[PDB]
Order: structure tokens, then C-alpha cells, then sequence
């Protein structure tokens, strides 16, 4: 879904300039506030990618007989 | 058929080895709480956990059993071959799970006899161990739900 | 030396020191594996509900922790007064990683729609049919509940979980070996860093990544039959001729080329850097080291599928005692005292037996990706003369 | 008592060509037996003397190794013991060897065996 | 980012030195 | 037909372990409240108690055993091999329950009795091993009522 | 047709196998971490590394058994002859493999917490010798699942 | 009709020995440098190596166990008997070969951890030993693809 | 018929018990070695017959399980029960043959390693020994080897 | 001179084994299932008398 890769990437663009308001002071600081959101945006889209991945073409349905 | 020679096997087998694991760990443990007690009667109310475990492992057992035997349902169920061998194999991998975690038991009760009079912090840390162990227990027995399970197949 | 941490970054310090040190100069990873070990552990395993409960009882001792301070805690109470941040950062990953899962409260739950994911036509056929069902709308938020969380979805969903686990490791490889590379730049070797650890990197990453690009490729294409075991079929055959799987049109000869190419640079790995040294004037330990890693890489991404597949299966054993408790009690009685006993069970078993197993395995985890990345032991903390008791 | 220990691995080496000789023999004692008639009874009788001669060689060869062996280890204890006493080791090794000579020629006697068509 | 320093502290004035670094001193 | 030989095998296996169970519990509570009684006879009084845990166990065996066999009635019922199949199940699950009892209930009696002859309080404890020892022996009658109860299940 | 048996009988086996040495690692690495209590209390942390290792082990082996019962699917592609068979030398390696790393890992744990007492600068080692056990028991799981993959074209 | 099924399961047992034999050896190397740190940190890095040959050799059972796996195939022929008789003789010769090779290099090493410690030159001498011996299960892996390779019995 | 599973079967078992005799008599002599040099290193060195034993025992062993699994053709000859069973079972008795006399080296030589520790004189002698032993092995190599000969025809 | 004559007791044995081999036609003679139950029978009590006669 590109519409779930533009939200994904507004919502890092948001926690960056969080980030960047909250400790502009320190730059090592405001550097791995950057890091971390990074990683957090990272571990997200790997998330999703696999979950879509799975719902690209399913290899079968479910049976759930009583 | 063949099954209730197959079925009946199993689940007495599953009692039977979960019966004689939790006995021999018990027994072990009683050992080494006596031991603690004659130490120190904190240590002896503090040995309790190994016990616990014990009867925990042969509860387990005897629900996987009683499961077994449940599924055993011949007016509804018709004789198959696959219907017994999949109670026969939940009841073998619950005893042998209900063996080796009595086992374990029974060494992991007399570590943590010893090191109550020891130490109470080492006791404290050995009560994590004899927490997995009780979850491997638990884990073989949850495969064992699942091998019941797979005897809906069989009609 | 010893590099300043925060209150967060304390639990992150600790666990590097743990994981030995570092030269001063030498890059501390520590606070980047403050977010992976998160990363991994949500991806190991988690339950939702608990989960978030023990995030608010973790919140609820770091609001307490000035009383905390005064009140002093007991053995592993000391440790988790010490690691509050760090569980509660795992924990708020492990709910993203439960809202993937779906298993709210270790329950699914349906998302936006009444049902998340249905079966469309086959209406009166069975879901054990040839059309069975047909996910007409999928859940956008997390895994279709009828593609995953059904009776029989189980297989498929575990094979797909692997794969994904396959590839995350491969991830975690290439973030050691970008660690690796950015430790060689403060290094600064003026080519000594192209000759060890660009080889050492890059074979084994795209070793793998023929693996991942294939799993991606077939993703694209949705073989069925094969289901995850495409790639072990394709794979099967290092040899060359054949590949009729092969989704790429030329993923035949590229592939081996790309294995001539890994069996030149196996040695390439090696050699340079002690001819280089000679030349100027251990590598016996990085031999085979390179399979080691691929293995373990392999044996971590083994680990957090059997970690997801056992939550899950934790998580289905409670609903069942939850579902035969409920459904066999007429008076409220009878309901509430199994409803209690499950609860109790469900607790123990997950918040404190799986937690800590999974705890366990994530630690593990990013100990080995440390160790393949960077930072090589063999260091230790800055030393003031501080008053202990004061300080 | 180097020497007397040379003079065992000598018998045993005796031993182990009588060995070989049975081999070789057995190779040329196989009867026709041809692979189409290999079901007949006398076949069976063949077999049956051939297995026969077998066990009695090779179970009676082992016999007298182990014997050899104990004996000249006990002989080579005494002669470091005491110089000279070693004609009485001698004496010993020669009487193992001569049983592995007779269990060769035991051997050598059952060759003769095979009946099959 | 350390480096290794030195300080020469007088022998009087070495008590009062070491008690104020006490707290948590650098070295 | 041959159901009747397996049942009244079962029969006989329950009662033979579970005496067997029975008398290495018995031994071993015998030579702890000798040990006992050496030290001071008049603790020995008490010391009785495991012995009797161990002889009811037995007996609670041997009563299921007999329990099990009774119910194998050729007239009342025609030939079935899963009666006599399920009979000899729950003979061999109770048997082998008892016996694993008895002789930890065994061990762990001459080991609370030693630790009662040191302190008092250690009588206590080992009473409430006991207590958790008899969970296997519950167990295994258990077992044996759900294998007696799918014996009148055979149709 | 009477595959099934063999099946359910190997899928049974590989976790009770597997159960079976876990529960021995476990009480060996349990026992030498409770002879080093005391003496080094600190070593706590160091101590439940071969409990987590013996876990792992347990896992591995609860999703061998969790494969090989998804493998047994009679409904369709009926089992024939050799879907049982594989099954069932799936599940011995399985089972196989696990007793082994239980029985090694529990060794090596037990003198792991003997060392911890004295000199834990050993720990890394100690969590390398590990790690190399529990590549056994990770090969055994990849092999068990390879040999699961190739159960479907039985059928044919 | 089943002698590829005997074929698959001599190909598991094959694993089967090479991770047992492996283990030993990966207990007996673990112990010995569990004794050579206990007296030396520097002498255990250089101590690693017999773990890693262990592992080696257990990678290399796994292997020629994945290779065995590769030659079953439903499409390559009809049911026949020599697939399984070759590929199960292949199998238990390399487990064999694998377990006592890798139980020798076990005592080997665990000699030579001890010896190391007391002298280092030694270890150099070491090293070849265990060279030789990882030489011989190589060659016995060897031995096995080679019966491996003799697929084609038929035609 | 079955005789390929029987041949198989009998070259499989030769292959197994050769190399565990091998590992057997090796583990022994480099224990023994491992022992004598902890005294004088300068002995150790020399102490490489052990090496040298294993390494020709596993050849021998390698050899004959190659000349029995070369003996293993279909297309050349059909084969028959009364081969096959002849060819496993002479492949079988040389494997065996080979690994007891393996294990007896390896047991002498461990005592070696000490001797040759104590005086080069037992050294040499040992030499002798393992010498013999080697040449008791060869024997029942060239025994496996006429063995899969007789098997041709 | 013992050891020498015990092994000649051996030898003696090997001999006997030799008319055995010589008298081994069985074209001769027809045993059948007692003949031949009777003789493994007799054999082995001998053999049992001469091995604890040997010890």
C-alpha cells in the first residue's frame, strides 16, 4: 500500500522534527534522538513489508470445519 | 479394531512414566527438604516450591490422559487406525515429557535444598530454573493437545 | 573509558558492559542496540494485552521510583528498578508488534470492520473446500484474522513468519557489517579497512540476499504449492542447468555467477589483510568464522519464529480454557473461579515464563550480532574517584 | 625382553600367515556352485563344512594369540626380572606358536571339505 | 574521549583537594 | 474371546505392583522409624505416619484393582476386546502409579523421620510431603476409574 | 494407509526427545549453578544463560513437533506409504538432535557455573562454548525442517 | 514401495550420529577449557579451536544429511529397493564414522586443554593431532557422497 | 535382487568399523602423547607415529570402502545374492580385521608415548612395535583387497 | 614342562579335529534329526567336560 508508505514516512518526518524542537541543544544528542527514530522507522516498515508480503497472493485459504 | 489395544496402551503409559518422573523428582526433593529442615525450619517451609512443581507435572499427566481417554468415543468415532495411534502418541510423549521433567525435578529440589541453607537469594534464583522446567513440561504437554487434536481426521 | 548515559540509556549500559567494552576511541553500540533488542524482542514474541499491562506497571514503578529510591529492592527487584526504561521502551515495541500479530489480549480481534477478514462467496460451502475462502477485504492494520489466526491458516502463516525472520536477520548482518564499516572509518586505515572489512562484509550479506531477493521475488510472484519452500527447492540445486522455478528470467546463470563470485571472495576474506601486514613487515580464528555467523544468523531467525509460533500457541491454549470455562458454566460461579484459575495461568505463563525466555533469546540474539559486528571485547569503564556511598 | 616380546609378534605373525593361507584356500576350496544351483542340499552340506572349518580354525587361532600374548608378557616381566631366564620364555613363545601351527594344519585338514554341485 | 592527565596536589592542601573531588571526581 | 486373558492380566499386574510399591515403602518407613526409636522411642510413636501413608496407598491400590476386576463379567456381556483392553490398561496405569507412590512415599518417610528425630517441625513438613507424594497415587485412580468407565463404553 | 501411525508416532517422539534432553541440561546446568551459589551470588546473570540455552533447545523442538503435525494433513494427498516413513525420520532427527544439545549443553553449563566462582572473566568463553552447542541443536532443527519439505512430493 | 522410506530414515539416523558424536566431543572440549580459564584467561581463546572443529564436523554430518535428502525424489524414479539399501548403508556408515571420530576428538582435546595449560608449546602438537583427527571423519563424509553419488543402480 | 543391499550394507559396516577403530587407537596414542610431552616438549615433537598410525589406518580403510563401493556395478554385471553376500561379507571381516588391529596399536602406543618419554631406546623400540602392529594391519588390507577380487567373479 | 604338555593336549585336540575332518563325508552315513540332535548334544557336553578340565 503506497498510501501506507506515505503515512509511515509523514509520521518519521513528525518524529523528526519532534526530535529536532526537543534537543536541538545538544547535536550529539539531537544525533541519536535521529538514530532512534531511524531504527524505530526501520523496525516498522520491515513489519509491514512482511505483513503485506504475506497478503500479496495467499498460497491457500483456511479451514475451520466444526 | 486394533485401537483400544493401541489407545488404552497409551493413556495407561502417559500415567504411568508422568507417575513414576514426579514420584522419583518428589522423592529426591523430600530428601533435601528434610535435609533443610534439620538445617533450618525457614528453609524447610521455603523447600515447598519443588513439591509444587511434583504435582504440578503429574497433574498435567493426568489431564493429558484424561483427554486421551475422552477421545476415545467408538459409538461416535469409527474404528480407525489413525484415531488410536494419535492418542497413543499424545499418551508416549506425555509420559516421557512427565519422566524427564520429574527428573529434573527431583535434581533441581535438592540444588535448591542446598542452597537454602546456602543462601536465601540462591534459592530465589533457583526458583526461576525450576520455573522453566515446569514450562518445558508444560510445552511438551501443549504438543500433547495438539497430537489429541490431530484425531479429528479420523471418523 | 566509559561513555555518559542517561536514565534510558542506563539499562542500555549496563548490558553492553555486560557484553564486555569497548576502546575509548572504539564506537559503543550500545545505544543503538537500546532500540534493537527492542526491535528484535517485538519481533521475537509479545502479548498484547499483558504486554501493555506490564508496560503501565513498569510506567507505575518509574512515576514510584522516587519513593523506589528511598525503598530499596530486593535481588532481580534491583535490576528492574535499573532496566525500567529499557522494559518499558521493549514493551511499547511489543505493542506495535501485537498490533502486526493481531492477538490483542492474546485474543484476535477484529479491526475496522465487523470482521476484519472474511470468506467471500462459498456460502454454503465449507471453509475445508476448493473455493473455501476468499479475502476479499484484508485487514489493513495487521495479518487478515482468516488468512492467520483460523484453524487450518496456521502452516502457512508459521512459514511465512520464518521467512520474514529470515530476512530480518539477514537485516540485522548488514546493520553489524554497516557498524563494522563506520568503526573502520574512525579506524581510519588507509586501505587495511578495503582490504578486511569490505571482504569480510558484503560476501556473506549477499550470499543471503539471493536468499532474501528470492523470497521477495516470490512474494511478487504467490507460488502456492511450494509454499516458503521455493527457495529450499531452488536452493537445492547448487549445481548448475535446470532452475524451471526460477521467477528472475536469467536467475539461472546469475546465480551462478554470483556463487563463482562468493567462492572467489571466500578466500578474499582472508588472504589480503596478512599479505598486506607481511608486505608492512586473528585470520585463522575469522576461517569458517564467516559460516559460523551465516549459521547463527540462520539459528536467530529459527529462534524468534519458534518464539512467535509458541506465544502463539500459549496465547491459544488460554483462549480455550478461557472459551471451555465460559461456555460450560451456567451459574456465574463456576465461570468465575475458571475464569480466575485462567487468568492466573495465562499470567504466570506469559508475563514471567515467556517473557523471560524471550528476555533470554533477544539478549542472546543481539550478543551474537554484537560479536559478528563490532567492538571486540576487550576494554573497561573509566575509573573517578568517586564516593561510592555518596555516589 | 624386546627381543623376547619380537619373538611373540614373530608367532603372532605366524598366526596371521596361517590366517592368510586359510584365505587363500577357502577361495580356491569354493566348490562350483554355480549362482542358478545354489539351493541343493548338498550345497547346504558344503556350506554347513565349510563354516565349520572355519570356526574351528579361526576361534582356535584366537585362542592361542591371547594365550601367546599373556604368556610372553608374563616372560618378558621375568626376564627383566631375573637374566637368565630366558630359554624358559623361549619355551613358552615356542609352545603358542606350535599351537597356532596346529590350529593351521586343523585348518589345512579341513580344507578338504566341500561337497556342493 | 579521555586522555591520561596528571595533577601534582600538595601535601596540606591534599586532604581538602580529595574531599572535594570525592563526590565524583574525574580521574 | 482372548479379552478375558488381557483383562485378568491387567487385573493381576495392578495388585503385584502395587504390593511391590507397597513393600519398598514399607521397608523404608520400617528401617526410618527403627533409626528412630534407636534414637529416642518415644518420637517413634509419631514416626508411624508414613508408614501408614504408604500401607493406605497400597491398599487404595489393590482396592481399585480388585475394583476393576470385578467388573469383568463374561455372562453379563458378550466377547469384546475393548472391555478386556481398557480393563488391562487401568490394571497396568494403577499398578505402576502405586508402586512409583510407594516407594518415594518410602524414601521420603525414612528421610522426614530421620529429620523429625533432629526437630520437630521437620515432623510437619514431611507430613506435607506425604500429602503431596499421594497426588500420584489420586492420580493413578483417576486414571483407573476413566479407563473402568471406557470399558462399559465399548459397544 | 497405515502410515498415520507411523506419523503421529515420529511427531510424538521428536518432542519427547527433545523434552528429554532439555529436562537433563536443565538439571545439570541447575545443579552446578546452585553448587556456585553462595561463593559468587553476583554470578546470578552468568547462571541463567544455560537455562535460556536449555529453553531455546525446548522451543526448537516444540516447533519441530508443531511442523511435523501440520505435515499430517490426510485429507487431501492421502498419506500413502512414505508420508509416515518421513515424518518419522523427521521426527527422530529431530528428537536425536535435541538429546544431544540438552545432554552437551548441561555438561558444558555445569562447568561454565563451576568456573563462575573464580576468575568470571571467562564468561564470554563460556557464552561462546554455549553458542557453539546450541549450533547443534539449530542444525538439527534445519535439517528436521528440510526434511519435512521434501513429505509433499511423496505423494506422487 | 518402501525401501526409499528405510533409505530416508538411515539418511536422519545419519544426523542423528554426527550430532551425538559432535556433542560429546563439544562436552569434553567445553570442559577442558572451563579448566584452562578457571587457570588461565589468555589460554582460553586459544582453546576455542576444538569447539569449532567439533561443530565443523557436526555441520558436515548435516550436510551429507541435506545432501541424502536432496537424492529422494518421487519424480527421479518409480518405487525401487536399492535407492533406499545405498542411501541408508551410506547414511549409518558416515553417523558411525562421525560419532567416533568426533567422541576420539573429544578425548583428544580434553587432553589437550589440561596439557596446554601446564606447557604452550605443546600446543602446536595438539593441533596436528586434532587435524588427523577431523582428517578421518572428513574422509568418512567423503566415503559417504561417494555412495551417495551411486544413485543410478537401476539402468 | 536384494544382493545390492546386502553389499551395500557389508561395505557401509567395513567403512564404520575401520574408522572407529581407528578413532579408537588414535584417541588412545594421542592421549598417551598428550601425557608424555607434558615432561619434555622436545619428546613431543618427535612423538608423531601416533599421527602417522591413525592417518594409515584410516587410508587403509578409505581404500578398501573405495575398492568395495568401485566392485558395486549394476550396468557391468547383473549381479546375485550369492555375490552380494560374498563381497559385504569379506568387506565386512577386513573392516573389522583392520579396526581390532587399530585398537591394539592404539593401546601399545599409548604406553610408547611414556616409554619414549622415559629413554629413546624405548623409543625406538615402540617405533618397532607400531612397526609391526602397521605391517599386521597392511596384511589384513591385502586380505580386504584379494577378498573384493574374488568378488569380480 | 607343563605349559608343554598342555599344549600338547591342544595339539592331541587338533588331531582329533583332523580324523573328524577325515570321517566328515556324509555321503556315508544319513543322520537325521535325532542322529544329529544326539551328536551337537554329546559334543557340547564334551566340550563343556574339556573346558573346566582346562580351567
Amino acid at each position: 500500500f503506497l498510501v501506507t508508505t506515505l503515512v509511515f514516512l509523514v509520521i518519521g518526518i513528525i518524529a523528526s522534527l519532534c526530535t529536532r524542537i526537543c534537543c536541538n541543544r545538544g547535536p550529539s544528542t539531537n544525533l541519536l534522538h535521529l538514530t532512534l527514530v531511524i531504527t524505530a522507522t526501520v523496525s516498522c516498515w520491515m513489519m509491514w513489508a512482511i505483513v503485506y508480503l504475506a497478503q500479496m497472493k495467499p498460497l491457500i485459504v483456511p479451514i475451520l470445519s466444526e | 479394531e486394533t485401537a483400544p489395544f493401541f489407545g488404552f496402551l497409551g493413556a495407561a503409559a502417559a500415567l504411568v512414566f508422568s507417575c513414576m518422573g514426579a514420584a522419583y523428582g518428589t522423592a529426591k526433593s523430600g530428601v533435601g527438604v528434610a535435609s533443610m529442615g534439620v538445617m533450618r525450619p525457614e528453609l524447610v517451609m521455603k523447600s515447598i516450591v519443588p513439591v509444587v512443581m511434583a504435582g504440578v507435572l503429574g497433574i498435567y499427566g493426568l489431564i493429558i490422559a484424561v483427554i486421551i481417554s475422552t477421545g476415545i468415543n467408538p459409538k461416535a468415532k469409527s474404528y480407525y487406525l489413525f484415531d488410536g495411534y494419535a492418542h497413543l502418541s499424545s499418551g508416549l510423549a506425555c509420559g516421557l515429557a512427565g519422566l524427564s521433567a520429574g527428573m529434573a525435578i527431583g535434581i533441581v529440589g535438592d540444588a535448591g535444598v542446598r542452597a537454602n541453607a546456602q543462601q536465601p537469594k540462591l534459592f530465589v534464583g533457583m526458583i526461576l530454573i525450576l520455573i522453566f522446567a515446569e514450562a518445558l513440561a508444560l510445552y511438551g504437554l501443549i504438543v500433547g493437545i495438539i497430537l489429541s487434536s490431530r484425531a479429528g481426521q479420523s471418523r | 573509558t566509559y561513555f555518559r548515559t542517561n536514565k534510558f540509556t542506563s539499562a542500555f549500559q549496563e548490558i553492553v558492559d555486560a557484553y564486555g567494552v569497548a576502546k575509548y576511541r572504539e564506537a559503543n553500540p550500545g545505544v543503538f542496540t537500546i532500540v534493537t533488542f527492542p526491535f528484535l524482542f517485538a519481533v521475537m514474541f509479545g502479548d498484547w494485552g499483558h504486554g501493555i499491562c506490564l508496560l503501565l506497571g513498569t510506567l507505575v514503578l518509574i512515576v514510584r521510583e522516587k519513593k523506589l529510591a528511598s525503598q530499596k529492592l530486593d535481588d532481580i527487584t534491583d535490576m528492574t528498578f535499573g532496566g525500567r526504561y529499557v522494559i518499558l521502551m521493549m514493551a511499547l515495541f511489543s505493542i506495535y508488534t501485537g498490533l502486526i500479530y493481531n492477538e490483542f489480549f492474546s485474543v484476535p480481534f477484529e479491526i475496522f470492520s465487523h470482521s476484519a477478514y472474511a470468506c467471500r462467496d462459498l456460502s454454503c460451502s465449507e471453509a475445508t473446500t476448493v473455493g473455501l475462502i476468499k479475502v476479499r477485504d484484508t485487514y489493513p492494520f495487521g495479518v487478515d484474522p482468516v488468512w492467520h489466526g483460523s484453524r487450518s491458516e496456521l502452516p502457512f502463516l508459521n512459514s511465512l513468519k520464518m521467512k520474514m525472520s529470515i530476512l530480518l536477520g539477514v537485516a540485522q548482518m548488514n546493520l553489524g557489517i554497516i557498524l563494522s564499516y563506520f568503526n573502520a572509518t574512525f579506524f581510519r586505515i588507509g586501505v587495511n579497512i578495503w582490504c578486511q572489512f569490505i571482504p569480510q562484509i558484503i560476501f556473506l550479506n549477499s550470499l543471503f540476499g539471493y536468499l532474501s531477493l528470492l523470497i521477495i521475488l516470490k512474494w511478487i510472484t504467490g507460488s502456492q504449492a511450494d509454499l516458503y519452500h521455493v527457495m529450499i527447492y531452488m536452493f537445492l540445486s547448487p549445481t548448475d542447468e535446470l532452475g524451471d522455478n526460477q521467477l528472475f528470467p536469467g536467475q539461472k546463470t546469475a546465480q551462478l555467477v554470483l556463487l563463482l563470485l562468493a567462492f572467489v571472495s571466500v578466500p578474499w576474506m582472508l588472504l589480503p589483510k596478512p599479505f598486506i601486514l607481511k608486505m608492512q613487515h586473528h585470520q585463522m580464528i575469522h576461517t569458517i568464522e564467516f559460516v559460523l555467523g551465516a549459521v547463527s544468523n540462520t539459528a536467530s531467525y529459527l529462534r524468534l519464529w519458534a518464539l512467535s509460533l509458541a506465544h502463539s500457541e500459549l496465547s491459544s491454549v488460554f483462549y480455550e480454557k478461557v472459551l471451555l470455562l465460559a461456555w460450560g458454566y451456567n451459574n456465574i460461579l463456576i465461570l468465575i473461579v475458571g475464569i480466575i484459575v485462567f487468568i492466573f495461568a495465562t499470567v504466570g505463563v506469559l508475563l514471567v515464563m515467556e517473557t523471560l525466555s524471550a528476555f533470554l533469546h533477544a539478549l542472546r540474539l543481539h550478543w551474537v550480532e554484537f560479536q559478528n559486528k563490532f567492538y571486540e571485547g576487550d576494554g573497561y569503564k573509566f575509573s573517578p574517584f568517586s564516593f561510592a556511598l555518596l555516589d | 625382553i624386546t627381543s623376547k616380546n619380537l619373538i611373540s609378534v614373530i608367532f603372532c605373525e605366524a598366526v596371521a600367515i596361517y590366517g592368510v593361507i586359510v584365505a587363500i584356500i577357502l577361495q580356491t576350496k569354493l566348490e562350483s556352485v554355480p549362482a542358478s544351483q545354489i539351493y541343493a542340499p548338498e550345497s547346504l552340506r558344503a556350506g554347513y563344512a565349510i563354516f565349520a572349518s572355519g570356526i574351528i580354525v579361526g576361534f582356535a587361532n584366537l585362542v592361542c594369540g591371547l594365550c601367546v600374548g599373556i604368556i610372553g608378557s608374563s616372560c618378558a616381566l621375568s626376564d627383566a626380572q631375573n637374566s637368565s631366564l630366558f630359554v624358559k620364555i623361549l619355551v613358552i613363545e615356542i609352545f603358542g606358536s606350535a599351537l597356532g601351527l596346529f590350529g593351521v594344519i586343523v585348518g589345512i585338514i579341513m580344507s578338504a571339505q566341500a561337497s556342493w554341485p | 574521549p579521555m586522555q591520561l592527565v596528571q595533577i601534582i596536589i600538595p601535601i596540606e592542601s591534599a586532604h581538602l583537594t580529595v574531599s572535594y573531588l570525592g563526590e565524583l571526581g574525574l580521574l
